[PDB]
């Protein structure tokens, strides 16, 4: 009633020079606590601050209008204010102030309304603040930056179309430099979560990737802060999908098969994650994860993370990638026999196992199966009965009807099958399963319109029929009418198992 | 063929804050409900 409907009127004064030595007495005022709180309940008082902020062109008032709803910004009353009296629009036009002070007041107030003040998070988009504060990226100041990027988490989360303008505006390239070239923690950590929380988006992955993201983040794996170390690995789990055909993993593969031997669970998981997509398809990838220990180092991860599906799964995956089309896949099968994996790996085909992790474990065992010294032991572990089990559980969900768990039972029935294939190249095995009473479930599988089912039950038809025994039994069992169909089949190994079925039965 | 996992995590477990900005302003205690209350 007294000094704010007084400076009030003055701040609204048509000659510059009574408002801007207004302003200053204003800013002063709303350093001290009692006059603060005084100017926050004053509509008229702060609406006059923001135009004159906004309007103004001398830097002192600039400065000192700024500088208020600053500190107005410290109670829910200022912040309140300050957002009903088009506070947003103001403040993010002065983000383009060359003055650092001007800039600093209103980031800060911009942060502090948009961690506190609901509403904040869609004026600040409507008033164009993503893009500025994107642009603003390439200042030096850390604190300033820090902030800056905290503001990009806050408003990014969960929303898909401030992604997309982050990425318009060029966030990716000026995000992953931050990564590449500060040190200081609070502002990679932030820079880390906006990164995370884009590389959610399949569209702002490419942009990261191409940028060198797989690397910038690879750079903080060993850092001493946990949190900073776990969002760049999130970043990166979130990325691996899409950057299976990047060059120069070399170093990063390094650190992750590293990574694996850590003692906390997410480090662990996303560290498996990651090279499970990492080797996917890649041989130069692969050959990298195996020359550095990779095989031993996914056993022993698989093996400590007991019944933990969210590590065993991609592990799994991994150790299929690294045991097939490259030059050091024979090897590795051998390795993790090795290492020890093969009791574990057979585990794994049991209950608790769920069908993700049960489709990738018979994945790797019949790329296992390919390594004759693992026929013996695989067979002692139980695999065999456990792989029948499942193909016919599998097959009969077939019949009678899809995605149960998330997986097909169709892939479970020619993944079984195929891994039963390639077991009967030898003997024992070959008795073992015959001995199940399985061939006249093989037979009934040359029936299955899906061309790979066909081959699969064909191929274990034909290994299995080089034994006399087998042989007649199969014929017996009515296969030379399926097979002399499937002998004409477009498929080259549809029809070269076939005919090797017969032969094999007339021999 | 080898195959990808799609991974997509966002929110992540929540589990020193932000340093202030260098201005010539008196330290000011922001209202102790937003400092006891999660962000909005």
């Amino acid at each position: 009633t007294r000094a704010i409907p007084e400076l009030t009127k003055l701040l609204n004064d048509e000659d510059q020079v009574v408002v801007n030595k207004a302003a200053v007495m204003v800013h002063q005022l709303s350093k001290k606590e009692a006059s603060r709180h005084a100017i926050m309940r004053s509509p008229q008082m702060v609406s006059a601050i923001v135009r004159t902020m906004q309007n103004t062109n001398d830097v002192e008032t600039a400065r000192c209008t700024a500088g208020t709803l600053h500190n107005l910004s410290h109670h829910r009353e200022g912040l309140l204010a300050i957002f009903k009296s088009g506070g947003i629009p103001a403040l993010v036009k002065m983000l383009g102030s060359p003055v650092d002070s001007v800039l600093f007041y209103a980031i800060t107030t911009l942060h502090n309304l948009l961690l506190h003040q609901e509403g904040a998070k869609m004026a600040v988009r409507l008033a164009g603040g993503l893009q500025k504060m994107v642009a603003l990226l390439n200042k030096t100041n850390v604190k300033f930056l820090a902030i800056t990027t905290d503001c990009l988490q806050i408003l990014a989360y969960g929303n898909q179309e401030s992604k997309l303008i982050i990425l318009a505006s060029g966030g990716p390239q000026a995000l992953v430099n931050i990564m590449r070239t500060y040190t200081y923690e609070k502002l990679l950590w932030t820079t880390s979560r906006v990164l995370k929380v884009l590389s959610v988006c399949s569209s702002n992955k490419p942009a990261i990737v191409e940028a060198g993201g797989m690397q910038a983040l690879g750079l903080h794996l060993t850092d001493p802060s946990q949190r900073l170390v776990q969002n760049c690995l999130w970043t990166l789990r979130n990325l691996s999908d899409a950057a299976t055909k990047q060059e120069g993993m070399e170093g990063l593969l390094g650190t992750l098969v590293q990574l694996l031997g850590s003692d906390d669970i997410n480090v662990v998981t996303c560290a498996a994650g990651i090279l499970s997509n990492l080797t996917c398809n890649n041989y130069k990838n692969k050959m990298m994860v195996c020359q550095v220990g990779g095989i031993e180092a996914l056993v022993r991860t698989v093996l400590r993370a007991g019944d933990r599906e969210d590590i065993t799964e991609p592990a799994i995956c991994a150790l299929r990638h690294l045991t097939s089309r490259h030059q050091e896949a024979e090897m590795a099968q051998n390795a993790v026999r090795l290492h020890y994996g093969l009791p574990v790996v057979v585990k794994l085909l049991h209950p608790p196992s769920h069908w993700p992790l049960i489709k990738a474990t018979v994945g790797l065992i019949r790329n296992l199966a390919l390594c004759p010294a693992n026929h013996a032991p695989l067979r002692e572990q139980g695999a065999i009965p456990r792989l029948v089990q499942l193909l016919v559980r599998a097959h009969q969900d077939t019949q009678r009807r899809q995605f149960v768990e998330g997986v097909r039972m169709e892939e479970i029935v020619e993944g079984c099958t195929g891994a039963l294939h390639i077991l009967a190249r030898d003997v024992h095995n070959r008795i073992v399963i015959r001995g199940l009473n399985t061939i006249p479930l093989f037979v009934q599988l040359l029936y299955s319109p899906i061309e790979n089912i066909q081959r699969v039950a064909a191929g274990v038809l034909c290994e299995l029929a080089q034994d006399k025994e087998a042989a007649e039994a199969i014929e017996a069992e009515g296969a030379t009418a399926p097979l002399t169909e499937l002998l004409h089949s477009r498929n080259e190994g549809v029809a070269t198992y076939a005919a090797a079925v017969l032969f094999r039965m007339s021999e | 063929a080898d195959t990808l996992l799609h991974f997509a995590t966002e929110s992540t477990p929540d589990g020193s804050s932000l340093s202030a900005l260098s201005l010539d302003e008196p330290f000011i205690q922001k209202d102790v409900e937003l400092r006891i209350m999660p962000p909005v």
